């Protein structure tokens, strides 16, 4: 029953400022040293940030001291991070995560085991919290069709599909023929280019014999840009 | 700052069998305490990582002894003893001996099924995008395995390079295979420039490189 839950994340421009928290739920908090881990898109997880029970303790990665700040209320049983002079490399979801036991201010007395405080492995992590970090503006997609041919086609089977190009920011969602068909379907991650805006694609395998007896429609939904595209794929 | 390096970065699994994942870091793990502070923990995806086993050996409450930690100083694996399929997914070792708590690269796990080839198709941009000025041409690998695939693209028959992206769909529940999609994007003029554009594909199912291909405006 013990939960973390982040809020806080959003959009930012590179420079700017946000601020998360993680409320906690079902363990004395005070007692407990707790972490900021972040991870970026189809990447591995990079430890941010720690803060012991206390609060007296605090610990930054390299990448963000300086421009992060860590700080908890133990009245409130609240973690928070604030983050500054945002950079493009912030970008990631970052979770709440609590150190996997209880651990209070060192002992400079009565013993000499440590005089300083301790930090080990976390147990509980939080859903996470988004904070993409860009200097792009919100634009709708196009949408583009991947139109079935001979180039697409082999054995009585072709590939057709969409491609949601130059949108921002994410997500979008794709479905074919107002979600009825999912047979076949493939809809790829999503790919940020060097311009800054994402692009992806959405697939779909169907008898050839049916490009003239059938009719395929991407639904594009881009509900930052409040943009719905309803795109007829054909063969050209 | 410790470095943790974890290997295999990838393993295909059957399931029932067993699976070993390795963790070396670039010094000892080994604290004053007499405990040594390495972890493994679990990631499916679209989900949170989970605590596997801690301090080395100690499986978190709730895991099951499938999972079997081992090691010392510099040196730790997790064994899977009997691996089922909900195993999925990508593991990664984590050091807290000292500061930056680090991970390793993290290994993903998919599940082993027979070779399959990729269905190749490719996509000339459409007339409408041109008119924009602009041109994508996309590549579709099509419910292949191994996921090891590589997909360059060829202009008159010259390399592309740095204009291209790629991305995979995950593991299919269903036939345990993988589709890809690569896009190369240049300007109109540039596309206008050539005639033949071509995917040409490589993936152990494949007994040769194939390569699909056509020609602007036809």
């Amino acid at each position: 029953r013990v939960q973390l839950v982040e809020s806080g994340g959003g959009v930012v421009q590179p420079g700017k400022s946000v601020r998360l928290s993680c409320v906690v739920s079902d363990f004395p908090f005070s007692k407990y040293p707790m972490y900021w881990v972040r991870q970026a898109p189809g990447k591995g997880l990079e430890w941010v940030a720690a803060i012991s029970g206390d609060a007296w303790h605090v610990v930054y990665s390299n990448s963000v001291q300086g421009r992060f700040l860590v700080s908890r209320d133990n009245v409130k049983n609240t973690l928070y991070l604030e983050m500054n002079s945002l950079k493009i490399e912030d970008t990631a979801v970052y979770r709440c995560a609590r150190m996997f036991q209880e651990s209070g201010p060192p002992r400079l007395d009565r013993w000499s085991g440590r005089n300083y405080y301790y930090y080990s492995g976390m147990d509980v992590w939080g859903q996470g919290t988004t904070v993409t970090v860009s200097s792009a503006s919100t634009k709708g997609p196009s949408v583009f069709p991947l139109a079935p041919s001979s180039k697409s086609t082999s054995g009585g089977t072709a590939a057709l599909g969409c491609l949601v190009k130059d949108y921002f920011p994410e997500p979008v969602t794709v479905s074919w023929n107002s979600g009825a068909l999912t047979s076949g379907v493939h809809t790829f991650p999503a790919v940020l280019q060097s311009s800054g805006l994402y692009s992806l694609s959405s697939v779909v395998t169907v008898p050839s014999s049916s490009l003239g007896t059938q009719t395929y429609i991407c639904n594009v939904n881009h509900k930052p840009s409040n943009t719905k595209v309803d795109k007829r794929v054909e063969p050209k | 700052d410790i470095v943790m390096t974890q290997t295999p970065l990838s393993l295909s699994v059957t399931p029932g069998q067993p699976a070993s994942i390795s963790c070396k870091s670039s010094e000892s793990l080994r604290q004053s305490n007499g405990k040594t502070s390495l972890y493994w923990y679990r990631q499916k995806p679209g989900q949170s990582p989970q605590l596997l086993v801690f301090e080395v050996s100690n499986r978190f409450s709730g895991v099951s002894d499938r999972f079997v930690g081992s090691g010392s100083g510099t040196d730790f694996t997790l064994r899977i003893s009997r691996v089922e399929a909900e195993d999925v997914g990508f593991y990664y070792c984590m050091q807290s001996k000292d500061f930056p708590l680090t991970f390793g690269g993290g290994t993903k796990v998919d599940l082993k099924r027979t070779v399959a080839a990729p269905s190749v198709f490719i996509f000339p941009p459409s007339d409408e995008q041109l008119k924009s000025g602009t041109a994508s041409v996309v590549c579709l690998l099509n419910n292949f395995y191994p996921r090891e695939a590589k997909v360059q693209w060829k202009v008159d028959n010259a390399l592309q390079s740095g204009n291209s992206q790629e991305s995979v769909t995950e593991q299919d529940s269903k036939d345990s295979t993988y589709s890809l999609s690569s896009t190369l994007t240049l300007s109109k003029a540039d596309y206008e420039k050539h005639k033949v554009y071509a995917c040409e594909v490589t993936h152990q199912g494949l007994s040769s490189p194939v390569t699909k291909s056509f020609n602007r405006g036809e």
